[PDB]
């Protein structure tokens, strides 16, 4: 389904202000 | 949430507020897992040490919220509960082992820009993301300090902590159904969940499929944001078989 | 300090 894809972020290819911090921690 | 920040609009569209009808107050956080199911911590609903034993008609679920206190007309949706399901092996006597509960909604919630379900992890998601140092995100309308209250939803990103470090921070017995997260005193950075954040989600964004997964449920701690202490979370994947059994019916 | 919610929500 479309679980975990946010209409105002992933669905528009927009990133929130701190999600990069999570990505950078997935080493 | 202690030492967090205001959430952005639509940042956590699966965020649910568990709201007590009388007196009108914040009961707990929770999360939207489908158009009819809400996930929370069992201690939000059943906690005999504090004479907490809520039934379906005692509360409402408020979805799509940002502001803590305001009635967000045309944005938030308020739903009634059909039935509560508490894990049959929830341990409220000792350490909140299996601190998990499901709530079925009377009617399906309509999804919008502000209302959207989070994913639940499978075995591979959990194995790939639930690693010491990997950061998750906790959200809630709970206390800003251990000893006021936020105007809007709060957010904090926190690293998962090594099981021995979790174990060595407390006198409480830690189980495989829990994990701990937060910064070490040597890390400099702060942050934690607190009273009122219970039942809310600990989420991670998969770098493989770019979807958000709920890995944890805000469960317990000893104080809030104390040096050398960590927040404890219900391990969602470890209890997925119970989740699926209840949803399958 | 919670704003009243519409009566329809009981
Ligand atoms: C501030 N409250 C406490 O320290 C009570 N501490 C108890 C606790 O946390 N309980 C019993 C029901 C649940 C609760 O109050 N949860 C709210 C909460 C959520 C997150 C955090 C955190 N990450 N810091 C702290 C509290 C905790 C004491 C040790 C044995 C397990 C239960
Ligand atoms: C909680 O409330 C119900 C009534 O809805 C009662 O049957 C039950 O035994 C109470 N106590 C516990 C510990 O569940
Ligand atoms: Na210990
Ligand atoms: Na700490």
């Amino acid at each position: 389904a479309d679980c975990g894809l946010r209409p105002l972020f992933e669905k528009k290819s927009l990133e929130d202000k701190t999600e990069r911090e999570l990505l950078e921690s997935y080493i | 949430i202690v030492e967090g920040s205001d959430a952005e609009i639509g940042m956590s569209p699966w965020q649910v507020m568990l709201f007590r009808k009388s007196p009108q107050e914040l009961l707990c956080g929770a999360s939207l897992i489908s158009d009819r199911w809400v996930l929370t911590a069992a201690h939000c609903l059943l906690y005999p040490p504090w004479d907490k034993n809520f039934t379906e008609n005692d509360l409402l679920v408020r979805i799509g919220k940002h502001s803590r206190t305001r009635y967000e007309r045309n944005i938030e949706k308020i739903s009634m509960l059909e039935k509560i399901y508490i894990h049959p092996r929830y341990n409220w006597r000792e350490n909140l082992d299996r601190d998990i509960a499901l709530m079925k909604l009377k009617k399906p919630v309509a999804f919008s820009d502000y209302i959207h379900p989070v994913c639940l992890p499978d075995r591979e998601t959990a194995a790939s993301l639930l690693q010491a140092g990997y950061k998750g995100r906790v959200t809630g309308w709970g206390n800003l300090k251990e000893t006021g209250q936020p105007s809007v939803l709060q957010v904090v990103n926190l690293p998962i902590v090594e099981r021995p470090v979790c174990k060595d921070s407390t006198r409480i017995r830690i189980t495989d159904n829990m994990f701990c997260a937060g910064y070490k005193p040597d890390e400099g950075k702060r942050g934690d969940a607190c009273e009122g954040d219970s039942g809310g989600p600990f989420v991670m964004k998969s770098p493989f499929n770019n979807r958000w997964y709920q890995m944890g449920i805000v469960s317990w701690g000893e104080g809030c944001d104390r040096d050398g202490k960590y927040g404890f979370y219900t391990h969602v994947f470890r209890l997925k078989k119970w989740i699926q059994k209840v949803i399958d019916q | 300090d919670f704003e009243e919610i519409p009566e329809e929500y009981l």
